[PDB]
RNA sequence: GGAGAGGUA
């Protein structure tokens, strides 16, 4: 009585490439739901992600035109690009370059990747070149952000196209509380966080990030 | 009717949901018009005659005109009921707030 | 596509004019974001005038209510097609069946009054995924009347305005194709014969996608 | 700030001359160089006039007699 | 046939599932109805009014 | 970037000794609920506290009786006893004594208390005696617990009230700071039972949760 | 400025 068991991370099971499960144990009664809900809100709310912001195609002036050789318009290219998954190690703002010529799909794998930038899904499609001598060269801009940022509300030449940012690795978070079996005790819980990210964020890192943000923002109540 | 304004980062006039009955204003696309009273006597007249907290009884008859309309009423009706056998039936409490804490 | 239709979609889609319905079944020879070419089957070909069918697609052009209509291909290289089949989807169509809006996940329940009378509470995925944004096209005109005190012109120089607002006008006085104007800007610079320059209506944003100029006979045509 | 005018109406039981008396007081306060009798909390002149009326330290007749007194002194201010 | 098709998938045949509130994290009683509905955005914007 | 607004507790207002209203401003878009709700649960459910648990009436064999001299029934008496607020600094479980005779109210202030046992509200009426020569002595057993419990899950047994809080609520609304747009604000409102000042209770809850989730960071 | 058509509540 008047003393509480402290939680811990028991195992980070990686069920698939982008689907993960985290187990927290033990938890006193009445904390299962509290921590589950707090962590769900934090994780869905603010995780630092990376996303494409500006595109600069060679022979296009604005996104509403079309280019000869490609199948889709420029709008669909921007849309497909908006969902690109990529991680950057050190730099907070990087520039990738894509060059392609010849018939076929243009996967993300054709990006001239640098040493640090890493593409997570090298089979993601971008466009279909339908001519033996139709080429596309573009310069993608990737930034680091913390949520949603529409093109309108941010803050030069006529060659830049602006896409909307969606910096958020997590996509769906669920959780379950279930009784566990410590050496001997009743009403001792165990929390299971099921996570479905887009592949750009390591689970344990994400959960530690949520814990630290919550705690260091809760610090404003002690010694008020 | 008069009102005080509260600035909102949007593009639609927010309206308190109780006075919709008085306006007979569904929210399915109705448009409303805003005027401002300029002079001083106009401001005082608005405040002391037309501010919404002074028109509660309809002029047609004494009946109130800000009756909780259609959803709050459902909430209250679902709140004051009694299942013959629910969880925690028969105990005794030390006042309302104790019951509130128990339920939460 | 609508998840629950009444089977009467394809008829409305193809019996209107928007979709580009084939006329003689054959084999797609080369698709593109603007045009399509079909090598006609052997049977459906006239003895002489062999040729091969060719379709042109209307890209972004304003409708009568300012809603852009364009056509996208819905086939690929090597795909057989038959008479009366659909090739190019118009506005609000999907593989040749009418599709006006989007299908979304709905839950019936009161929620803190934010849907009091008939209002609707909309989650933020509906706007993050950008699945309701609609493109509008507006046409703005500017004429050079022939009035007293002589006529007036569209010279790029106008009085008492800083070069900042003129940065978007070329030397002639007409905005470049693709400039990203905003509320309260100058599209064409006209002069009071003795400042009647056209300006963007307040509140609207967007990009200029096409410029046209007509000149009465007997007037020399300026550079643009 | 004010939400109601009920008590003020109780002090001045007509709800019409209330408007005129409050307006005259606020006019003295805004363009005239007079000062409030109640502490101000970043409130506009109309609400301050209504609050003064509320406490009952200004009504129509006292306003008129004060005007008469100040005008008498003004007549005595030229000598 | 709607019931049969629902049961083809593992969904609850009654059509109503049990949700959970976002803020509190506690359960709604009275299982509610959730499904998929086709919606259109009519041509009466706010910025034209 | 990737750095969040720490607020400084904006206002604490004591409408009374045991009722407080504390407003915190500003907070990220959608943390007012997160923090206001974790504190809500951690306050209501689990916290150290000392409240009476068992009753031993000198002249009653069982809780289905009535005493010659009391104008109420036994169950109402133990109801009024449930709200008794006691703090014991030294020991966890205690048994305390009362014994009243003569017509007049029977207040907790008249109880036979010790140094460690402290009654918060001495004016806590318990019963009324209607006979000059009828007296009742009673033994009350008090423990240390973590919220509410029933008694059939564990002599004249009553339910427990191990907590210093009695009501918690909050709301969220937007507010303004130096030069900035679109955040939220929290307004906690609480009504303790006097066993501890509300601000101290909020501090206790915050430290409990913060030390709970340490091992993650 | 005036007519005609369509639309919303
Ligand atoms: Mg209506």
């Amino acid at each position: 009585v008047t003393e509480f068991l402290k939680p811990r991370l028991v195992d980070i099971e990686q069920v698939s490439s982008t689907h993960a499960k985290v187990t927290l144990e033990p938890l006193e009664r009445g904390f299962g739901h509290t921590l589950g809900n707090a962590l769900r809100r934090i994780l869905l709310s603010s995780m630092p992600g990376c996303a494409v912001t500006e595109v600069e195609i060679d022979g296009v002036l604005h996104e509403y035109s079309t280019k000869e050789g490609v199948q889709e318009d420029i709008l669909e290219i921007l849309l497909n690009l908006k969902g690109l998954a990529v991680r950057v190690q050190g730099k907070d703002e990087v520039i990738l370059t894509l060059n392609k010529s010849g018939i076929g799909p243009v996967t993300a794998a054709d990006i001239t990747h640098d040493g640090d930038v890493e593409i997570v899904k090298p089979q993601h499609v971008i466009c279909h070149l339908t001519d033996e001598n139709a080429s596309i060269s573009m310069r993608i801009k990737v930034q680091r952000g913390r949520g949603y940022v529409p093109a309108s509300t941010r803050i030069r030449p006529i060659g830049r196209l602006l896409v909307d940012a969606c910096y958020s690795p997590v996509e769906r978070i669920a959780y379950n509380v279930e009784a566990a079996r410590v050496e001997q005790r009743t009403d001792l819980d165990k929390l299971v966080i099921e996570m479905e990210t887009n592949g750009t964020i390591d689970p344990e890192e994400a959960i530690r990030r949520a814990a630290t943000i919550l705690a260091e923002q809760l610090e404003a109540f002690v010694d008020l | 009717q008069a009102f005080e304004p509260v600035l909102i980062e949007g593009k639609a006039i927010q309206l308190h949901p109780l006075v919709c009955a008085a306006y007979n204003a569904d929210f399915d696309g109705d448009q409303m018009a805003v005027h401002v009273p300029l002079t001083l006597e106009a401001q005082l007249e608005a405040r002391a005659l037309m501010m919404s907290t002074n028109n509660i009884l309809s002029p047609a008859n004494g009946e109130p005109i800000i009756v909780p309309s259609q959803d709050v009423v459902l909430g209250l009706y679902y709140m004051t009921r009694d299942c013959v056998n629910a969880k925690g039936e028969g105990m005794v409490l030390t006042g309302p707030k104790e019951a509130e804490r128990l339920y939460r | 596509k609508p998840l629950v239709g009444t089977g009467m979609e394809r008829a409305v889609a193809v019996d209107s004019g928007v979709t580009a319905v084939a006329k003689r079944g054959g084999v797609v020879q080369y698709v593109d974001a603007s045009r399509i070419v079909i090598k006609v089957n052997e049977d459906e070909m006239y003895p002489g005038e062999a040729g091969i069918d060719i379709y042109n697609l209307t890209k972004y052009t304003r409708s009568n209510q300012n809603t852009c209509i364009n056509q996208m291909p819905c086939v690929s290289l090597g795909e057989p097609v038959e008479r009366g089949d659909v090739l190019a989807d118009g506005p609000s169509t999907d593989l040749g069946e009418l599709a006006l809006g989007q299908n979304m996940r709905v839950a019936f329940m009161p929620w803190n009054g934010y849907n009091f009378e008939d209002s609707i509470l909309v989650s933020e995925r509906v706007v993050q995924e950008d699945r309701f944004t609609t493109i509008h096209i507006q046409e703005l005109a500017c004429v050079s009347r022939d009035t007293k005190l002589g006529p007036e012109e569209i010279t790029a120089d106008i009085p008492n305005v800083g070069e900042a607002a003129l940065s978007k006008l070329d030397e002639s006085g007409i905005v470049y194709i693709g400039a990203e104007v905003t509320g309260g800007d100058i599209l064409v610079g006209k002069v009071t014969p003795k400042d009647s320059s056209l300006r963007v209506p307040n509140g609207v944003s967007g990009t200029v996608i096409d410029v046209q100029v007509f000149t009465r006979d007997g007037v020399e045509k300026d550079k643009r | 700030a004010r939400v109601t005018v009920q008590d003020a109406v109780e002090k001045i039981g007509n709800r019409f001359d209330l408007v005129l008396v409050a307006a005259r007081r606020a006019r003295q306060m805004q363009v005239g160089g007079k000062d409030p009798l109640v502490p101000e909390e970043n409130d506009k002149t109309t609400v301050i006039a209504l609050r003064e009326i509320e406490e009952g330290l200004i009504n129509n007749q006292i306003l008129d007699v004060r005007e008469r007194q100040e005008q008498q002194e003004q007549e005595a201010a030229e000598l | 046939e709607i019931k049969e098709l629902l049961k083809l998938g593992d969904l609850p045949t009654s059509g109503q599932i049990r949700l959970y509130d976002g803020r509190t994290g506690e359960q709604f009683e009275r299982p509610v109805t959730v499904g998929y509905m086709y919606m259109l955005k009519l041509n009466h914007l706010v910025d034209d009014k």
